[PDB]
């Protein structure tokens, strides 16, 4: 269910654009992910 | 996109997808499946 920190760096790029040009929770969440770290 | 990777990050991204700009929903949901 949960996602681990090693998939976090790995979607980072693909993610990113999609990231940004969006809003709410989950934005948020994945923003963080990627971000911290 | 991957085998593992793609089904793991997906489920979340469609969440995203609900409130996203412009229509980057589009996006997600191309690369990604269901």
């Amino acid at each position: 269910g949960v996602i681990p920190k090693k998939i976090w760096e790995t979607v980072c790029p693909t993610v990113e654009p999609w990231a940004k040009k969006c809003s709410g929770d989950i934005a948020t969440y994945i923003k963080r992910e990627c971000g911290k770290l | 996109w991957s085998t593992i990777v793609k089904l793991t990050i997906c489920p979340t991204l469609k969440s995203m997808a609900k409130k996203c700009e412009g229509s980057i929903a589009t996006m997600i949901k191309k690369k990604c499946d269901k």
